[PDB]
């Protein structure tokens, strides 16, 4: 009777309106984000993407946050400052969800947090999905 | 000729990046040397050399 998918496509919380939780992508070879809003916004809310590096003291503890660099495509343009960001537009509705991801991995951990902390930033929930274990 | 170094060119990069990076080229050098001179002299006396 069971059709469990949590064994093949686990999910973890990355932002919940109060705290950002580093997520681990070392054991997986694909992943993506997922944005949902729980109440009407006042304006667009931008997010900054970070990655962490293994700490020197402990081989299994995230280090300090490092900004993720941009990666322009063939027919396209780069970001104003060469970094990567995602902005949630004001047109979004409470009953919709949005998906996005970065083209490259960089560090073994990943994270996301708003550019500023305010009332609007608390209305968004961010989740990270994996797509397969390699170990 | 002396081949001091070979350098490294390639690297592992993401698939999204359509470009490629520039490495560090090798380093060739030229050298040279010399030769040296060994010299001496000795003298005799004809009468003694003939009579000995």
């Amino acid at each position: 009777m069971n059709f469990n998918v949590g064994v093949d496509f686990p999910s973890f919380i990355a932002w919940d309106g109060t705290t950002s939780f580093p997520v681990k992508i070392d054991g997986f070879n694909q992943f993506g984000f997922t944005f949902k809003v729980i109440e009407e916004l006042t304006a667009d809310v931008p997010f900054n993407i970070f990655y962490h590096e293994a700490s020197e003291a402990d081989p299994c503890v995230p280090g300090p946050a490092i900004r993720v660099p941009d990666v322009p495509f063939c027919d396209g343009v780069a970001t104003a400052d060469g970094l990567a960001t995602v902005v949630i537009p004001e047109a979004v509705a409470v009953d919709s969800f949005c998906a996005g991801s970065v083209p490259c991995f960089n560090g073994p951990w990943i994270s996301i947090a708003p550019v500023t902390v305010n009332a609007d930033s608390a209305k968004v929930q961010v989740t990270v999905t994996m797509k397969g274990a390699t170990r | 000729m002396k081949i001091a170094d070979y350098g490294q060119l390639g690297e592992y990069t993401c698939d999204a990046k359509c470009d490629a990076e520039f490495g560090e080229p090798g380093n060739i050098r030229h050298l040279e040397g010399k030769t040296y001179d060994y010299r001496g002299v000795f003298c005799f006396n004809r009468k003694n050399l003939q009579e000995a």
